[PDB]
């Protein structure tokens, strides 16, 4: 993500790093 | 993640410090608490090598304040003329502040003065506006006022007065300090004679003086009849030089700088007057520092009561609004409220 | 009892207004704003006392982006799902006016799937029952004379550009992938009464904003307020706009009832 | 009347209507639920 | 008309909070004496231009110099708009009110080629007049502020001598109801004062008064 | 109060809490501590070409400064706490532009002997 | 109290007020000097074999505390909250008992605090002559010791009035005088302690000597710096202002927030049962007895579990 | 604007108006 | 003494004086050591006792004028003295009229006395008009200014009221900064909403000098002449005329007096894009300008943009000019690079409809109509320039 | 366009 | 003359009996003439001439009320505190816009 | 107990002070002088009230929509204790039939 043609950088690197933290925790399960 | 009200999450401590070490912070650990994670897109980062040292500068701004956010708390400066006049907005801000607390509180016991003030509520007379002085700057008024006495009862506006009270009593203040940097401060209350503002003056004046030079040269070679100082009138032909020749669209009409030649002098004559008076060799005085020493007495004796002739201003328009409401009573005129008091028929 | 006002940000976000102011004298998609501001604005200080709040205001918001012909660096390296050809996802972000400071209420992505869904398989083998019957009853309003309050400086220059801007996703998603769901996604996308506040309630409608992460929700602001162009600027002119607007049809009011009861008394 | 320009009496009846609002305005009905 | 409710954002406190930051503070203001009576200038606003107020000549002095009229007391009309001008006060000149200000900066010769009457020296009589005597006397403020050592004032002139019934119409502008103010919108101050300073104890349509700093009084028990 | 509303001393005033040491009497450091503190050599900015860098010099004081992202945020406050040639403010700098090359060989010379390099030099 | 400025004197309901306060007289009579008659001696509050708590009730007509922990091993005594109408009596009581004073912790710098504090240097400085005194303090209170000639204008104490306080004066964190080359009693005080906000259990404390620590924890909303005394060790908790004996402190005043004190009253519940808090006004208690008995600790919790948010709890009638 | 018709006919008579006024508003390249 | 004149390229005629006015003077330049004495004696201070004898007015002016910026408003939040707003505006050291606005409005929020809200933050229209004006003035010396003050338009809308005094000067913000569209369609939305442009802006928009605090003060004595034709004449153009053909004459003279002569001519070609009805005296003051300038800075949209106004409302003379300069100008071997002057289909039978509507009824624009027909359609063939000469001789 | 209820100047300018 | 030393039994039984419309606006003037002790006892002996006190003269007063609560507010305000065508232009502009819109439509 | 529900009903209420615009304290001392109360008002039935306000207290239309609320609750008139000597708190509970309308 360069900083000239994407200016939302503040968004998008925070969304992917809640994506990944939402997935690496282990208090949620995968079966209903 | 996401949080729940009522319900967070217990983490391990690093065992150093705290959050915060009391006992202190290394360079390194501080070095990355300098260059913090912040948005590099709204993030202005700066430094400025000083020989020896650098200091670091780093400032940001979210994007969500700047249709709302103040122009003083974001100081932000999109033109050259927002940047030079910004700078000397904040300029003055800090400059007042390093020097503020040199003469009033964190300061030296004899740097500090103080007024007294008493003002009737009836007669709106200033009864004992007089400065709280020690024994030391005591001691130096009583030298001022028994020589001056010694010299002016043989001649000549009363028996009981004070000669050039306002010159030594700002000299008194002056003669106390104990220290340099709330020396100036005191300089700069008493008519802005400090050696920064005096600085300011001589660079604005050698600057029209180089600038007088730059329009003599240009006339001399156009043509290749003058008036008598021309820098003072050297920034008033350079913009309409430039106005002429097409590099600039407005010409100037400010006549703030005529007389400014022998007023920056006069500015420096009553420096060199004043701290002549704090080494106590006023024995001597030549003829051109007599008559600056008579004009200087009376400047100072009207910027010690600006701030009671501001309170007297108020103090009038409380006794204005207690008056009786109407045009007045019967008893209380000497005039018809119908006629005019000159009129010629005024008694029917 | 509204009123909408259209923004069209050409070569995506990056020509707005924060993005363009710099210091002097020293492709992507195109994004569409639509405003949906009605006349809903009160204060719940007065039911309960116990909360400080001097106004409410609400008032939807509707983004939808659009490819161009006109990019050519990511053409086909990922196939683009705000596209009305592919999907037309949109975000229909609720805000509200707190004492006169933006607040996000909800943040919803509907795409032509969430209309697909509704109408087909949200019960086991159906569509869902209510959602099926507002299909049913679905009458058009009469054609209404709006007034055009625009921007100065966008106020000579065209005149039915938000009205091109309508059928340009009109004809676009009806003609699309997802071709019957259509009228099943404009009453999901109606933003005025009652049947597309439940139809958007359907659907997901966000999380819970406050529960979300402190850096997504200053991230979110950064976007709306600084990126989008939808700002506490434009956000203390909603208030206005309902304020005045609310005079102008106060005016209209009087006038109809001077126009009814001299229509009576010169029959009777 | 000479000094303050007011009487006690009149004193306590102005005193009483210079905060009318903050004094009381509802009954405050309703349950507060444990939420946690 | 019709109570249009305001788009201001003060509030008064509510029954459940304790009173706190007390660096400022909101009370009731109550003056002396009322103000809405008299002359517009002679107000508690306008207390400050108290000596910058004209001497007032009265109704009999200007039928005695519309008889009697002297060479140096020059009559000045002060009305600015042509349309709601009908009759003419004798022994009078044109000089409007929006037009003052450029008027004395101008020369002898000047002033003849832009008003058609010489320009009156320093040292006569001037008399000001209009409709109610809001525009002659804010004339009069710079007749004033120009060395002009008699400048006098007719408190309704045209209305009175006349007998019309007409006004200079001033606005005395007022914030529209969807105008919202200052403190509402912006990050000035720090939340606590911000709360504090769009409080107000009662009413919104009287005055108040903020209070800069107070002590708890300790001795009342 | 109603005293500190406005600067000096006021809510939002950042120079009212005191001024940096601007001075040899402590700390005399190395080479090694500046060079890991240049704005240069961070990470943050060394992966970074798209923001504008201003190198810059005072022709009185005799500074080498480097302002990056000036032209997002122009802040008027950057660079207040200069303190020009004898203890003036930073409206005194009246600094001049240099190039990114001869900035690294001016930043480890001593401030005189970056003076007479504008002057009887270049 | 404020500065009367132009609409405080056209205001009529001004001089209504101070009819209805102080009837005819409409000045307020100020807060006097305790006499030497009335007056109570120094007790002996609490004897450890690590340290010694003495005090004395009711020193001031605020109704305020004055203690003193003496520490046994190291002969060294500091003084909390340093606000005395007699410090006369605790210079006699150090100087007959073999003990240095080092520092005075202030928790806050309002007038029940700091009324005295440069006669308590100067007397007790005075006898030493036959290193200074220390003041620790928290720069968060900055507000108030600009203010402190206010509030000894509003309650009466003119002699303290023209007295610069000595945590004004130039201490290490601050630049020096360049005074001229041809006094450091009051250009300079190397003794002077600034306490941070960042308080935690791990390094903000200070070593009072043979191993007690004396942990200062800080807990605003009554005062903009207020640091309490944690003593674990010894189950003592000096409060100052925070919690008093059934009340807790006042948010009438100003830089007082009702949301920061009710943060302040949630970090002692970590705290056991039997730590006897030490307030600076009143009878002491312990704090499983206020968290029984006390309305304003049960008011703070009964807010929490209902859902408040911003939960806003405090005093308008009470010490200062 | 929307009109509801009655017949096919109209409904044949109006599309071809639109096609009328949508060939005469400018032909296309 | 012999000083050059800038190039305005302004008309010398009894008519267009009032134009001329906002010129510098070289009259002035001379009488500048008779002000030196002047000068001088007013940089001192009265004494104590003449101050302290000062009636309440005077002496609030004379030491809150002499006190810095932040103190004057310190006391004048104090005892509530909105009156002294412009005593702080003409301060030392005053900032930015951006951060006056904020610190006039940071002072009535914490006044001591509190009015109803509606009234206590409502400023005078007079000091919104003087406020913007200084950042005009400023625009003038630094096109890059217009960023803030549309920050600062931005909330002035929002807080204070939409004035015709308040658009006006922002039209003038416009202007200054170089921005010939949106000053125009402003000015359009002005005539638009029935509000009349302001006399006093215009006076200063046709002197790009003279900022507006030292005139109020009285500063310089000269020149009230000059700015009271152009409030006259004002006054004059909005009688017949809107809002948008005043405002449009005020730019066409500040770039003309600014030496800024492209986007002179940008005015002229956005009020025939806009649709703005240009006044009589303004078209005949745009003929006169490109009979000074020859037609040198001239482009081919603007040449049909006059042409467009002369036809509606014009003589056939000033028609014939334009349109005999415009076609001489593309025969020059300078002009060879740049395209020529192009009508298309749809605007040549418009000007040729509205010249044809003239000739009806006028007898100077029938026998000139081919004339002017072969001037737009290119094809000039000389023996019709031969029998007008001959004509014209008989 | 007015016509008043009382006037000054007409009764002194009728027998004038 | 002394107009503060005038009867106030006889100034109040001249102000009763002003009943025209244009004479009584000059008594509205004509009464900030008089002091402020004076105009707060005008007040108090036209109550009791027409109240209790009424026998104390010859003839009963006539009830002229609109001179008694004008008097009344006189008092109290003394003592302290204890383009007609453009605007019909602008709605009938507004009526025909209306009827443009179908607001306000024709007979069904 | 009259005198001050008329009182409320007229001033300003809530946290944003909203103006009532009908004053109806001017109907009460047509009320007293009849000789009808508070408590004699919900002792009134719904066509008493209605030759009540028509012919007797000459109510309009919007100052009997405000009034209405009064009635329709019926809210005891009795002054409950303050901290005050003078008191101006009613008991705005609802009234009930079996104790007389008192709550
Ligand atoms: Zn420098
Ligand atoms: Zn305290
Ligand atoms: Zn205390
Ligand atoms: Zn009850």
């Amino acid at each position: 993500l360069p900083p000239s043609d994407f200016p939302e950088n503040a968004l998008l690197k925070c969304i992917e790093k809640e994506i990944e933290d939402e997935a690496l925790r282990l208090d949620k399960e995968e079966c209903p | 993640a996401r949080r729940k009200w009522g319900q967070k999450t217990w983490s391990p401590t690093a065992t150093n410090g705290g959050a915060a070490p009391a006992n202190g912070v290394s360079a390194q650990e501080a070095l990355q608490i300098a260059y913090r994670p912040m948005p590099p897109s709204q993030t202005v980062e700066y430094e400025e090598d000083f020989g020896h040292n650098l200091m670091i500068h780093r400032e940001y701004i979210s994007k969500r304040c700047r249709d709302r956010v103040s122009f003083e708390l974001s100081a932000l400066s999109y033109s050259n003329l927002e940047l030079r006049r910004g700078q000397e907005h904040l300029a003055g801000i800090m400059n007042r502040e390093r020097r503020g607390v040199s003469v009033g509180a964190s300061g030296a016991p004899d740097d500090q003065v103080q007024m007294q003030t008493d003002v009737d509520a009836n007669s709106r007379e200033v009864l004992s506006a007089r400065y709280l002085f020690n024994e030391r700057r005591l001691q130096f008024c009583d030298r001022f006022q028994n020589f001056f006495q010694s010299k002016l009862e043989n001649s000549a506006n009363g028996h009981e007065k004070q000669h050039l009270f306002s010159l030594m009593e700002a000299c008194a203040v002056i003669f106390g300090c104990e220290t340099e940097a709330a020396r100036e401060t005191y300089y700069r209350m008493f008519l802005g004679l400090d050696s920064e503002t005096l600085l300011e003056e001589d660079e604005a004046l050698r600057n029209r003086i180089a600038d007088a030079k730059l329009v003599q040269r240009v006339l001399e070679n156009n043509k290749g009849n003058l008036p008598e100082e021309f820098e003072e009138y050297a920034p008033l032909y350079k913009a309409y030089i430039t106005h002429a020749v097409g590099k600039g669209p407005v010409a100037s009409y400010d006549i703030s700088t005529l007389g400014s030649t022998g007023l920056t002098a006069e500015r420096r004559r009553w420096r060199t007057l004043m701290e002549k008076i704090v080494r106590e060799d006023y024995h001597t005085m030549t003829e051109v520092e007599q008559m600056d020493a008579i004009v200087l007495n009376e400047q100072l004796h009207t910027v010690k009561f600006f701030d009671l002739k501001i309170g007297d201003a108020i103090r009038d328009i409380l006794q204005l609004l207690q008056r009786e409401t109407g045009v007045g009573s019967s008893v209380n005129r000497d005039t018809p409220v119908g006629i005019s008091p000159n009129n010629p028929e005024r008694r029917v | 009892n509204y009123f909408v006002m259209t923004r069209t940000l050409k070569n995506g976000v990056q020509s707005a207004e924060l993005n363009n102011r710099r210091y002097r004298s020293v492709s992507r998609a195109d994004v569409h704003l639509t405003v949906f501001a009605p006349f809903r604005v009160y204060d719940p200080s007065l039911h309960d006392p116990t909360v400080d709040i001097c106004e409410w205001s609400s008032f939807d918001l509707v983004v939808q982006k659009t490819v161009p012909d006109n990019m050519v660096a990511n053409k086909l390296l990922q196939p683009l799902s705000c596209t009305p050809q592919d999907g037309a996802l949109s975000m229909y972000v609720c805000l509200a006016s707190v004492n006169s400071e933006m607040r996000i209420r909800s943040i919803q992505l509907l795409s032509m799937k969430e209309a697909q869904a509704l109408v087909e398989h949200a019960c086991f083998g159906n569509g869902e029952p209510l959602f099926l019957e507002l299909l049913r009853r679905r009458g058009r309003r009469r054609p209404l004379v709006e007034r055009r309050f625009d921007d100065p400086r966008l106020r000579y220059e065209e005149v039915a550009q938000p009205q091109q801007v309508a059928d340009e996703a009109a004809v676009a998603c009806s003609s699309s992938c997802y071709g019957p769901y259509y009228p099943a996604f404009e009453m999901l996308m109606d933003s005025c009464g009652s049947a597309g506040e439940y139809s958007r309630a359907l659907c997901y409608g966000g999380p819970y904003v406050s529960e979300l992460s402190r850096e997504l929700c200053d991230a979110l602001l950064d976007y709306i307020k600084g990126d989008l162009g939808v700002s506490d600027q434009l956000c203390e002119y909603v208030c206005q706009m309902q304020f005045f607007l609310e005079q102008e049809e106060y005016m209209t009011w009087l006038g109809q009832v001077q126009h009814v009861a001299n229509a009576v008394s010169r029959t009777a | 009347m000479t000094v303050h320009g007011t009487s006690l009496p009149s004193t306590y009846r102005m005193h009483k209507d210079i905060n009318k609002a903050q004094r009381n305005d509802r009954k405050l009905s309703g349950n507060r639920f444990k939420v946690l | 008309q019709a109570d249009r409710r305001t788009r201001h954002h003060m509030m008064v406190d509510g029954q459940i909070n304790p009173r706190e930051w007390f660096n400022w503070h909101p009370k009731e203001y109550q003056p002396w004496y009322f103000d809405r009576h008299k002359f517009l200038y002679e107000q508690r606003q306008y207390a400050q231009f108290h000596h910058l107020l004209c001497h007032q000549v009265y109704l009999k002095d200007m039928l005695h110099l519309m008889r009697y009229p002297e060479p140096y007391t020059h009559i000045i009309d002060c009305r600015t708009s042509t349309q709601k001008m009908h009759r003419w006060v004798p022994h009078s000149l044109w000089l409007p009110r929006d037009e003052v200000e450029y008027a004395l900066q101008l020369s002898a010769d000047e002033f003849l080629d832009m008003y058609g009457f010489r320009k009156p020296d320093k040292s006569d009589d001037v008399i000001l007049l209009s409709h109610n005597g809001i525009y002659s006397e804010q004339a009069g403020w710079e007749w004033k502020k120009q060395f002009f050592q008699h400048v006098y004032n007719y408190r309704g002139g045209t209305n009175e001598l006349f007998g019309e019934s007409y006004s200079d119409m001033n606005v005395s502008d007022v914030l529209s109801p969807w105008k919202g103010p200052f403190p509402q919108s912006g990050v000035f101050v720090d939340k606590w004062s911000k709360r504090k300073v769009l409080t107000r104890t009662g009413p919104f349509d009287r005055q108040y008064e903020m209070q800069d700093f107070a002590l708890p009084d300790l001795e009342l028990e | 109060s109603r005293s500190t509303v406005f600067g000096p001393g006021s809510l939002y005033s950042f120079t009212k809490f005191g001024s940096f040491n601007r001075s040899p009497t402590n700390c005399t450091l190395n080479k090694r501590m500046k060079d890991i503190f240049r704005l240069e050599n961070q990470k943050h900015i060394r992966n970074d070409f798209d923001r504008e860098r201003r190198y810059r010099m005072c022709t009185k004081c005799g500074i080498t400064t480097v302002t990056i992202n000036f032209n997002n945020v122009p802040s008027a406050r950057v660079g207040l706490w200069g303190r020009c040639a004898d203890d003036k403010d930073y409206t005194h700098h009246r600094m001049v532009d240099i190039t990114q090359r001869e900035y690294e060989v001016l930043r480890e010379s001593p401030v005189e002997k970056r003076l007479n390099w504008w002057r009887y030099e270049r | 109290s404020y500065t009367p400025n132009l609409t405080s004197l056209t205001n009529q309901v001004n001089r209504s007020e101070r009819l209805r306060k102080w009837g005819s007289a409409g000045v307020p009579p100020g807060v006097p000097r305790i006499p030497r008659l009335e007056a109570k001696g120094i007790a002996i509050l609490h004897e450890s074999p690590k340290v010694i708590l003495a005090g004395r009730s009711r020193c001031n007509n605020f109704d305020s505390n004055q203690y003193m922990l003496i520490n046994k091993a190291t002969k060294r005594c500091l003084l909390v909250d340093a606000s005395d109408d007699w410090p006369d009596d605790w210079a006699a009581f150090i100087g007959a008992s073999d003990l240095t004073l080092t520092h005075v912790f202030l928790t806050h710098c309002h007038i029940d605090n700091i009324i005295n504090l440069n006669a308590f240097l100067t007397i007790c400085g005075s006898r030493q002559k036959q290193d200074e005194i220390g003041v620790m303090w928290c720069p968060a209170e900055e507000c108030w010791v600009q203010n402190f000639k206010r509030s000894c204008e509003r309650y009466g104490r003119f002699e303290e009035m023209h007295q610069v306080l000595p945590m004004m004066c130039r201490s290490l964190y601050t630049p020096q005088h360049l005074v001229d080359p041809v006094r450091n009693a009051r250009h300079l005080r190397r003794n002077d302690v600034l306490l941070s906000a960042a308080t935690n259990r791990a390094t903000s404390f200070i070593d009072f000597g043979n191993g007690v620590l004396l942990y200062y924890i800080f807990s605003p909303g009554h005062s903009p710096g207020h640091m309490m005394l944690h003593i674990p060790t010894e189950r003592i908790l000096f409060s100052g202002d925070l919690l008093f004996f059934n009340k807790v402190g006042r948010v009438d005043l100003p830089w007082a927030t009702g949301v920061r004190l009710a943060e302040s009253l949630r970090l002692l519940e970590a705290l056991p049962d039997n730590t006897v808090v030490v307030p600076g006004h009143g009878r002491m208690t312990t704090l499983g007895r206020e968290r029984r008995e006390n309305k304003a600790l049960q008011q703070c919790y009964q807010r929490q579990e209902i859902g408040k948010q911003e939960v806003s709890v405090g005093f308008n009638e009470g010490y200062l | 604007q929307q009109v509801v018709y009655r017949s096919i006919r109209d409904c044949r008579e109006r599309a071809f108006h639109l096609i009328q006024e949508l060939v005469s508003s400018p032909g296309v390249a | 003494t012999q000083l050059p004149d800038p190039p305005y390229y302004l008309p010398h005629s009894p008519r267009f004086d009032a134009e001329r006015c906002g010129t510098f003077n070289k009259k002035w330049l001379l009488n500048l050591p008779a002000l030196k004495p002047l000068v001088r004696n007013s940089t001192y201070l009265p004494k104590k006792e003449e101050l302290w004898r000062a009636p309440t007015h005077e002496a609030l002016e004379t030491i809150i004028g002499h006190l810095p910026y932040h103190d004057a408003l310190r006391y004048i939040t104090e005892h509530s003295l909105f009156l002294l707003f412009p005593t702080v505006l003409r301060a030392r050291d005053a900032p930015l009229p951006h951060v006056i606005y904020e610190d006039f409005m940071k002072s009535c929020t914490f006044a001591s006395l509190q009015n109803p809200p509606e009234e206590q933050f409502a400023l005078p229209s007079v000091l919104l008009r003087t406020l913007l004006c200084m950042a005009a003035y400023h625009c003038t010396l630094d096109a890059d200014y217009f960023t803030t003050c549309q920050m600062l338009f931005g909330r002035m809308e929002q807080q204070q009221q939409t004035t015709p005094e308040v658009l006006s000067a922002w039209v003038y913000c416009c202007t200054a900064s170089g921005r010939v569209d949106e000053a125009l369609t402003y000015a359009k939305y002005m005539a638009d909403c029935s509000a009349p442009f302001d006399v006093t802006v215009f006076s200063l928009m046709q002197h790009p000098s003279l900022n507006p605090i030292e005139v109020e003060d009285g500063s310089v004595p000269h020149s009230a002449k000059g700015l009271l034709l152009q409030r006259r004449l004002g006054n004059r153009l909005h009688t017949a005329y809107r809002s948008d053909a005043v405002a449009a004459h005020g730019m066409f003279v500040y770039y003309a007096l600014t030496l800024s002569h492209v986007r002179k001519w940008e005015v002229i070609r956005a009020a025939a894009a806009l649709g703005v009805t240009l006044a009589e005296r303004t078209v005949v003051l745009a003929v006169e300008v490109f009979a000074r300038e020859k037609g040198m800075r001239c482009g081919p949209k603007t040449v049909k943009a006059l042409t467009h106004f002369l036809a509606q409302d014009g003589t056939v003379g000033h028609l014939l000019y334009v349109l005999l300069r415009a076609r001489k100008n593309e025969l020059l071997p300078e002009f060879r690079d740049l395209p020529h002057t192009t009508f298309s289909e749809e605007e040549q039978e418009l000007v040729l409809q509205c010249v044809a509507q003239r000739a009806r009824h006028d007898d100077s624009f029938a026998v000139a109509a081919t004339l002017v027909s072969s001037l737009v359609r290119e094809d000039d063939p000389s023996e019709l320039l031969m029998a007008f000469a001959r004509a014209a001789r008989n | 366009k007015s016509d008043p209820a009382v006037d000054n100047v007409a009764p002194l300018r009728d027998e004038d | 003359a002394d107009l503060d030393r005038v009867e106030a039994r006889s100034v109040v039984i001249a102000l009763n009996a002003v009943t025209n419309a244009d004479v009584y606006e000059f008594v509205k003037k004509y009464l900030f003439n008089f002091g402020e002790r004076k105009v707060k006892f005008l007040r108090t002996t036209y109550s009791d001439l027409r109240g209790h006190g009424a026998g104390k003269l010859r003839i009963p007063l006539k009830e002229n009320d609109n001179m008694y609560y004008h008097v009344c507010w006189h008092s109290s305000i003394r003592s302290p505190r204890q383009p007609n065508a453009k605007i019909d232009d602008i709605v009938k502009d507004k009526i025909e816009k209306w009827k443009a819109e179908g607001l306000l439509p024709e007979d069904y | 107990s009259l005198k001050l529900i008329l009182e409320k009903l007229s001033g300003h209420v809530g946290r944003r002070q909203y103006k009532m615009l009908c004053n109806l304290e001017k109907h009460y001392d047509k009320l007293k002088d009849e000789g009808i109360d508070w408590h004699e008002l919900k002792w009134l039935s719904r066509e008493e009230l209605i030759v009540l306000f028509d012919k007797v207290l000459h109510l309009t239309r919007t100052e009997r929509a405000a009034l209405l609320p009064a009635i329709e609750a019926k809210v005891c008139g009795v002054l409950r204790q303050t901290d005050s000597r003078h008191s101006t708190v009613v008991c705005m509970n609802r009234g009930n039939a079996n104790h007389g309308w008192r709550c």
